[PDB]
């Protein structure tokens, strides 16, 4: 039980991930933030108003900001990395360090351990020591964050490198010692205290699927301690921090999300976490810190919001004064200030609109085209700094209305983010989205996502019936890799070095692996499904024109499918009688008469009825998958059986599984 | 911890108590002092059965607290022992519990303690002329 | 000159306000018990006003019922950490003000809350507005501005209470 | 029993069809003292279940 | 706020069937429909009432002001029942045969008895404390909602009818006053202001009306189930309480629709109703869910975001002083094509292209949009959108033409409003009547409502179309009253044949009902007879009784299918008769309308079919 | 009869008093009122209505 | 001459703290006991003793 009041502070421009920090300063600390235009600023919030300090000049988009100190001195040097170089400010507007670190594209993460500087890139990772290159690594996948264990509480510097493919490569020097496996692509990670864990060293990670962990990286192996795998708390962890807000004596875990959710985890079990307070914010949190910034003497949480609203959650009540008829006076002060500002701004912008109309805007959309694993549906999430007016969805929690015509979605009132599901079949590769904000010229920005023709994992099971398939002849390995990127959801674009790469995929609708190995001129695409290899054959032949069977595999796939169809049919059969039995329920109180069989349905009627709403889509998808399986497994032998479909449809209306397999093997 | 009764460790003391009545009269879960928290810090009790009641006292430090185990007379509480005059029950040593667990304390709560472990019980017949237990 | 009385809830120990409500010359670092019968001059939100002090044990909350009738000005306080011992402080105004002596004079009559830096609280007014007791209207005041021990908010209902004298 | 037509299931005592004590006046059911002038419309109480009405 | 009381009722409440009434005279209670056709009553214990029939309306009010008890009304698609729950006794059990789709209870204009108005297929009705027909009129389509509001400020309340035709009409005791054309099937009306009423649709649109204009309107998901105006903030003016399909109860304002209070539930909201449970002398607000939970109540930074948006606009204009010549003008043109749609062509007098168009119209397109999509190989300057409205009501498309170059990732959105006229179709049996003057003004009417002695001959075999033309031309030439001379042979004879089929359907239904009643009595005897064999353990006769029951059930199910098809056909015939009355009256403006309706009904109760047709032919 | 079949005594009594307003001294109506009052088992009014029947008939076997 | 907070149980187990001058609460929690004890070490009015069907050992301090 805990309550935090939402007190708002200065608003800055749109911010990236982990772009807010608190200067350690017993009184109120200072907040420092970085806008996407380069204007790094800092304030102190003396009394209600932000007393700005060294609001610098605009430049490149501030991709990361971190405060550190050379020796055990109180860390105060704030380093940013805007376009390709790391700039550094003291606790005032004096720039002292400007390391050019000439690179190709940009920086996406950086860590300052005194003089040691561990920076990331798209794929590259560098470790400098005072503008001197000392370590250089090139992962095969994009890096999300880099950290180094405390070089003081331990002796060796072991930088950890979080890759996009669900691994943490805990490398030393310029080569990986070992790799820890984690569920979901890691996005944030920070040692879980002001030191890095009492019992030596501990690394706390948070992934983009929504998952926390405490990988304890020893010299040669990790020691998993706990995990906060969630069910309802979906949303990419963009920030996490450690601070004792509850006041019990042990530091708590302040964790942010991508759907606004801010959570505090207490360790009252003395070893394991437990949720204590959660709060939604209507935007995407990008940075979280503890301490106090307003009215020293009360611990609070500072939360950087995507659009820039640097909000705080305080432990101090807001109703300080309560006399007579009343409705506080700070509300009246803020009201009057906003009144005056909006009057004068209306004057100016009306005159400028007149001048512009008589003489007659780029923005950012933090989109996230992820793939839900518990379902088979991508969950697209658009975000804009301002509010949206309408979103087109052209193809080849939400409060919006449908845009159906090609879906047009209008967003009611003043909403920034929009989450919409998209369910695509195992085939049908080929999706645009026009976003329009509520600004005056009312422009529109288009995004082009791809629905690929399988969530990638790290291991398969070779004891399954593998329906191998071999491509040979006249390839540049980069080109074959480009084909596989065209064909597979989660693969890095840059061709991995070594001219020989192997990936271990997995179908999410039902567990069937798709091991894919390939060299400079040869490729083996093993599988557990006939549909997967048929689709691969067709799409790869199409790409080329642009530029074996285990006789038991069908049995295995049908045995996989059977439980799902059985469950759907039982769903239908029970929901057919739910309401008829409910009509009998309302009389004679059900004391002695109802059969136990239907009595098992009278309780779970609610869940049955709410699953029946989604049933027909699953049934249609299963019928389509079965008919594609049948057609393809007859197509490999060289036949064309596009005509026997209606008999299969009738059989599935009956669904005699043994008669089904008989019709499969016979005709 | 599964009570049938409660108590008060200190009639005027900064502490507390409890009583345990689990299975077959075992009263060895008696929670204890540091009464700011009254935690899992529980005093060692070697009581024979459940103290179906409890009490307190004044001239002693609530020692007079009574363990009225079923089938046995209450007992003034003195940490690990009793204080009984001429009808209040005897010491901590379970007079009924001990026979079951005096000779045949072979194994855990399973038929491989007595019915399938008749090695340490066909040699020991110590609780003589088994009536109480 | 203008006195001030406060009582408080039972089983709390919430009486430590009058020391930090006193001046800076003689501030006390020990916890100040609400013994009552206090005699001092303290510069308040209107002028250098006076005070009075009492103890609230249920057995003991009757000496405050022995000094209840009098007082130049008045005083409001409560225990806003009490989730069970604040049902009993509801009747305390009907003990205090319902009495005939309190009702007769239009001086200062307000009840305020406390224990804000403690990890539970309620409405600012608390005594006359949170626990359904908004009906203190004919009493010629209102009370506000409460913290726990850090020393805030004694000038909060002051226009209704302190500067109203 | 098998035909329900009354709107109210448990109406106020005194507004539905569904003196001397049984120590003086003979009775036919739990209550319902014996009447004069049997008419073929007399129901004089009603059974609860088909089994009770049969047995 | 905080729910002043809460409780959980184990019965599913039907959504629009909830009422609060002091059925004990001074003790308010809750009446609410339930599954199986039973109406439950919550006193402060739940008491069931066996309607034994699927309820469709439910209210509660004062029907005879001589006593101070609320009368529980229960409507069914073929019945209507007033009920004095205290002394259980039917005030009146009337059989409507038109249905009960929406009912109210109040005092109409110039009627000294609180009427129990009702709405069925196409005809309203009215009943006093005994059940005498005192009010009856015909409307366009299925009535879905009724409320009593004093439009016009004269102290006697007119009744507001929400037709399935998407229209809201206001009816006096006999005369029609006005009609506003909304955009979907109305579902709920609620008055608490002088001439202001809050309305809901099935789009999800909740809005507010003055006399003949909308104060505000908000369209969302989870279309509103029950709206009711209350004074939550107690500022002296009522606000629209609303219960949506998800659970949200948002007390808004009757000013520009700004949410003031908000609450949520676990299931949908059946009904929001006012009534003083706790006996405090002041009204309350009870929210009742579909799943049966009741809860009762007693009566900040976004502007800085707008400032930031203004500053962003200023940033854009300062940057100025996917690019397009600034003098790009979108010019539209409407036309109509036969070889069958109203085409709307949009162009740009430049080399720029129209990447996408997102037309937004309320009732024309299915959904609210019709995004026109051109493939990358098909892009050009001018793009045409085909439109096919379902009915002749003037609509206002809000086009949003996405203007930009060929290979662009960001391009402009030009907004443009274009109104399709009432008779947008009809590219370039008779009713006759006279007009005032100014054939030029007739040219004006024809040119402003069509995409092209003073007697007007309209030769449309369709009757709804001629009605629309006559009413529009009357409202255009500022005409109050008018009488016509109409002939619709092929339609009148069809209505005659329907009228002939009516009584045959009635007789067949009566025969089947008697037969099924006989078989049901047989089945009850068999059930009792069957039970006796089981008790005495005579299994052979028990099996015999159950075989007999099986055979009777099969016969009864066959008869049930027959009777159900016959009843559906009979309901269709009744709605056809009433639509005929309404289309005959609709062809005449002002008082000459009302007469026909009355006469038409007085021509059906007497079966004078020839004179009936003469009433709808000349008037 | 119809109203008694639907278990509505107080409707049948109002209808009977309406009938007696039409026929001022009918014996069958008074006897039906008395039968309903005896089914509801409040004899203090059934005796009054049987006495009215007697004042009308005085040979009525029922009353 | 005196009585502080004199609580009680309930059959439906609602905490019913009773002030000398007024009632305190009525809850919906799990079950109750035969005996408890206000064993406050640090001056709490409340007992902080818990009994449950499940065996919970409570310590909550709300002619």
């Amino acid at each position: 039980d805990l309550n935090l009041n939402r007190a708002d502070y200065l608003q800055v421009g749109v911010t990236s991930q982990k772009t807010m920090k608190l200067l350690p300063a017993r009184a109120t600390q200072k907040v420092v933030v970085g806008d996407h235009d380069g204007i790094v600023m800092c304030f102190g919030m003396k009394k209600g108003e932000a007393v700005t300090v060294f609001k610098t000049l605009p430049g490149q988009k501030i991709a990361r900001l971190e405060l550190g100190g050379a020796l055990n001195t109180p860390q105060e040097k704030i380093f940013i990395a805007a376009g390709s170089e790391i700039r550094g400010f003291t606790k005032r507007g004096k720039q002292f360090l400007s390391f050019e670190t000439n690179l190709t594209e940009s920086i996406k993460a950086m860590h300052i351990s005194g003089s040691d500087l561990f920076l990331s890139a798209s794929y590259i990772y560098n470790h400098y020591c005072d503008c001197k290159d000392q370590h250089y690594y090139l992962s095969g996948d994009k890096i999300n964050d880099v950290i180094c264990l405390p070089v003081e509480r331990l002796l060796r510097e072991v930088p950890v490198l979080a890759c996009q493919d669900r691994v943490l490569r805990v490398l030393q020097g310029s080569d990986v010692t070992y790799e820890i496996e984690v569920p979901g692509p890691p996005t944030v990670l920070a040692l879980h205290n002001g030191n890095g864990g009492d019992s030596g060293e501990d690394l706390l990670f948070g992934t983009s699927d929504g998952k926390l962990g405490l990988i304890q990286i020893t010299t040669s192996k990790p020691i998993h301690k706990w995990e906060i795998r969630n069910e309802k708390k979906r949303g990419g962890i963009l920030c996490v921090d450690s601070f004792d807000i509850v006041g019990d004596g042990v530091k708590d875990l302040l964790v942010g999300r991508d759907d606004g959710m801010v959570e505090v985890y207490g360790f009252d079990n003395a070893n394991e976490p437990v949720l204590r307070f959660d709060h939604t914010l209507s935007e995407s949190v990008t940075s979280i810190q503890g301490g106090c910034v307003g009215k020293d003497g009360y611990d609070e949480i500072v939360v950087s919001t995507y659009s820039g609203w640097i909000t705080g959650l305080t432990t101090e009540p807001v109703h300080k004064e309560s006399g007579p008829g009343e409705e506080n006076q700070e509300m009246q002060n803020k009201i009057s200030s906003l009144r005056s500002e909006l009057e004068q701004l209306q004057y100016k912008v009306l005159q400028e609109r007149e001048k512009y109309q008589q003489s007659s805007p780029s923005f950012s959309v933090n989109d996230k085209f992820t793939l839900n694993k518990d379902d088979a549906s991508y969950s697209l999430i658009l975000e804009v700094q301002t509010a949206i007016d309408n979103v087109l969805i052209q193809s080849d929690k939400n409060s919006a209305v449908v845009s159906f015509s090609l879906a047009t979605y209008r967003c009611q009132a003043n909403t920034t983010r929009l989450e919409l599901k998209i369910r695509s079949i195992e085939g049908q590769y080929g999706l645009q989205a026009y976003v329009t904000p509520r600004i005056q010229p009312k422009t529109c920005q288009v995004r082009q996502y791809h629905i690929k023709p399988h969530q990638r994992t790290h291991f398969i099971d070779h004891d399954r019936p593998m329906n191998t398939l071999t491509l040979t002849g006249q390839f540049s390995f980069s080109e074959l890799h480009s084909w596989v990127v065209f064909c597979m959801p989660e693969v890095p674009e840059k061709p991995p070095a070594g001219e020989c790469v192997t990936f271990y995929f997995q179908n999410t609708f039902l567990d069937t692996q798709l091991e894919s190995t390939y060299r400079k001129g040869e490729g083996v695409f093993k599988s557990d499904n006939i549909s997967t290899i048929s689709i691969l054959k067709d799409v790869l032949s199409k790409e080329a024109t642009k530029r074996e069977i285990n006789e038991v595999s069908v049995k295995h796939t049908l045995k996989l499918i059977h439980p799902k169809l059985e469950y759907q049919l039982l769903l239908a059969k029970k929901v057919q009688l739910i309401d008829a039995l409910k009509e009998l329920q309302v009389h004679e109180g059900n004391t002695n008469f109802l059969i136990p069989e239907y009595r098992c349905i009278l309780e779970e009627a609610d869940h049955l009825q709410e699953e029946y709403k989604k049933q027909p889509a699953h049934l249609e998808r299963l019928y389509g998958m079965i008919t594609d399986l049948f057609i393809d497994k007859f197509k490999f032998k060289g036949t064309n059986v596009k005509t026997k479909v209606p008999l299969l449809l009738e059989i599935l209306d009956s669904y005699d599984q043994n008669a089904l397999i008989a019709f499969f093997d016979a005709a | 911890a599964c009570l049938a009764l409660a108590d008060f460790h200190g009639d005027g003391e900064y502490k507390l108590a409890m009583g345990d009545l689990g299975p077959d009269g075992r009263q060895p879960r008696l929670k204890v002092l540091k009464g700011h928290t009254l935690v899992s810090q529980k005093p060692l009790p070697d009581l024979p059965a459940a103290a179906v009641t409890f009490l307190m006292a004044s001239h002693e430090p609530r020692t007079p607290a009574l363990a009225i185990a079923s089938g046995p007379c209450v007992y003034v509480y003195k940490n690990l022992k009793p204080y009984f005059k001429f009808s209040l029950p005897s010491l901590p040593t379970n007079p009924l519990e001990q026979d079951l667990w005096n000779q045949a304390k072979e194994d855990q709560i399973d038929p491989l303690t007595l019915k399938e472990m008749l090695e340490g019980i066909r040699e020991k017949a110590e609780v003589p002329l088994s009536v109480q237990s | 000159e203008v006195h001030v009385l406060c009582l408080g809830l039972d089983n709390s120990g919430k009486t430590t306000i009058i020391n930090k409500l006193k001046p800076s010359n003689a501030q006390s670092q020990d916890i100040v018990p609400t013994i009552g019968f206090s005699i001092q001059k303290f510069k308040s939100s209107s002028l250098s006003f006076t005070v009075f002090d009492m103890s609230g044990q249920g057995r003991y909350r009757n000496l405050w019922e022995h000094y209840y009738k009098e007082g130049q000005a008045i005083i409001f306080v409560i225990d806003s950490s009490d989730k069970l011992r604040m049902v009993v402080a509801k009747e305390e105004l009907r003990t205090l003000l319902n009495h005939p002596d309190i009702k007769h004079r239009r001086i200062p009559i307000l009840f305020f809350a406390n224990k804000m830096d403690l990890r539970d609280a309620l409405t600012s007014v608390k005594v006359s507005q949170l626990l359904c007791l908004e009906d203190i209207k004919d009493k010629p005041w209102h009370i506000c501005a409460s913290d726990a021990i850090k020393g805030e908010g004694l000038q909060e209902g002051v226009d209704w209470l302190q500067d109203q004298i | 029993i098998l035909d329900e037509n009354a709107i109210a299931q448990v109406p106020r005592p005194g507004t539905s069809l569904k003196g001397p004590s049984p120590a003086v006046r003979p009775v036919t059911q739990a209550g319902r003292p014996i009447t004069g002038f049997l008419r073929p419309s007399t129901q004089s109480g009603r059974p609860g279940t088909i089994e009770q009405a049969i047995k | 706020l905080q729910p002043v009381f809460t409780l959980k009722l184990r019965h599913k409440i039907s959504p629009r069937m909830v009422a609060v009434g002091r059925y004990d005279g001074t003790h308010p209670c809750l009446a609410a429909a339930t599954q199986a056709g039973k109406v439950f009553i919550h006193n402060p214990d739940v008491s069931l009432l066996n309607i034994n029939q699927t309820v469709s309306c439910l209210t509660a009010g004062v029907l005879n002001p001589e006593l101070g008890y609320d009368a529980l009304l229960v409507g069914t698609q073929t019945n209507l029942l007033a009920y004095d729950v205290y002394n259980n006794s039917d005030l009146f059990y009337r059989e409507v045969a038109d249905g009960a789709s929406a009912i109210v209870l109040g005092t109409l204009g110039d009627i000294t008895s609180p009427l129990a108005i009702i709405g069925g297929n196409c005809a309203l009705q009215g009943f006093n404390h005994e059940g005498n027909d005192l009010f009856w009129t015909v409307t366009g389509d299925n009535v879905h909602s009724l409320a009593l509001c004093d439009f016009d400020g004269d102290g006697k309340k007119e009744l507001l009818v929400g037709s399935e035709d998407f229209d809201i009409r206001v009816f006096k005791e006999d005369e029609i006053v006005a009609e506003m054309s909304e955009t979907e099937i109305i579902t709920s009306l609620c008055p608490m202001y002088g001439s202001r009423f809050g309305y809901a649709l099935s789009n999800g649109t909740v809005g507010v009306y003055d006399k003949t204009a909308r104060y505000w309107r908000i369209k969302s998901k989870n279309q509103a189930m029950s709206i009711h105006a209350f004074d939550l903030n107690s500022d002296g003016v009522c606000e629209l309480i609303t219960g949506w399909s998800n659970g949200k109860v948002d007390a808004r304002s009757d000013r520009t629709g700004e949410v003031i209070f908000k609450d949520n539930f676990s299931s949908a909201i059946a009904g929001v109703v006012e009534g003083d449970y706790r006996m405090e002398g002041c009204q309350q607000l009870i929210c009742c869910s579909v799943d049966g939970e009741i809860r009762g109540y007693l009566p900040i930074r976004e502007l800085s975001q707008k400032k930031q948006n203004l500053l962003l606009e200023l940033r854009n204009y300062e940057e100025n002083a996917g690019v397009i010549p600034a003098n790009t003008k979108h010019h539209t043109a409407l036309s109509v094509s036969l070889g069958a749609h109203a085409e709307l062509c949009i162009s740009t007098s430049n080399d720029t292209i129209i990447r996408a168009v997102l037309i937004f119209a309320e009732g024309v397109f299915a959904g609210e949009s019709h995004v026109v999509h051109p493939s990358v190989h098909h892009l050009s300057s001018s793009v045409r959108i085909p439109i096919t409205p379902p009915k002749d009501i003037p609509v206002d498309l809000h086009l949003k033409t996405f203007v930009g170059y060929r290979s662009s990732t960001q391009f402009h959105v030009f907004e443009l409003t274009r109104q399709l006229p009432r008779f947008s179709m009809y590219a370039l049996s008779y009713v006759n009547f006279i007009i005032a003057e100014r054939a030029q003004r007739v040219v004006m009417w024809l040119n402003q409502n069509f995409l092209l002695s003073g007697e007007i001959t309209v030769n449309t075999d369709d009757i709804d179309l001629a009605g629309d033309i006559i009413q529009s031309m009357a409202s255009f030439f500022a005409i109050e009253d008018l009488q016509v001379e109409a002939d619709f042979p092929v339609y009148f004879e069809e209505l005659r044949k329907v009228l002939v089929k009516v009584d045959e359907y009635h007789s067949v239904h009566q025969k089947l009902s008697a037969d099924m009643a006989d078989n049901s009595n047989l089945i009850r005897s068999l059930l009792v007879q069957a039970e006796d064999a089981r008790l005495m353990r005579d299994m052979k006769t028990m099996k015999n009784r159950y075989k007999e029951l099986y055979d009777l059930n099969k016969d009864l199910l066959n008869g049930y299918k027959i009777r159900c098809n016959n009843h559906t056909e009979l309901l269709g015939s009744l709605k056809a008769v009433n639509q005929a009355i309404q289309r005959a009256g609709h062809l005449r403006v002002g008082k000459p309308k009302n007469q026909v309706i009355t006469a038409c009904r007085d021509a059906i109760r007497s079966n004078n079919i020839n004179m009936l047709f003469r009433i709808m032919r000349v008037g | 009869k119809v109203y008694i079949s639907l278990d509505q005594p107080l409707t049948a009594l109002n209808l009977f008093k309406q009938g007696l307003d039409k026929f001022p001294g009918e014996v069958t109506l008074l006897c039906g009122i008395a039968r309903i009052y005896e089914e509801m088992n409040n004899i203090s009014s059934a005796t009054e209505y049987y006495k009215e029947v007697l004042k009308q008939d005085n040979t009525h076997v029922e009353a | 001459r005196g009585l502080q907070a004199v609580m009680a149980a309930l059959a439906n187990e609602e905490v019913r703290i009773y002030h000398d001058k007024v009632l305190l609460n009525v809850i919906r929690t799990p079950e109750a006991v035969t005996s408890l004890c206000f064993g406050r070490y640090g001056r709490e009015d409340n007992t902080l003793i818990m009994t449950t069907l499940g065996g919970g050992l409570i310590i909550k301090i709300l002619k």
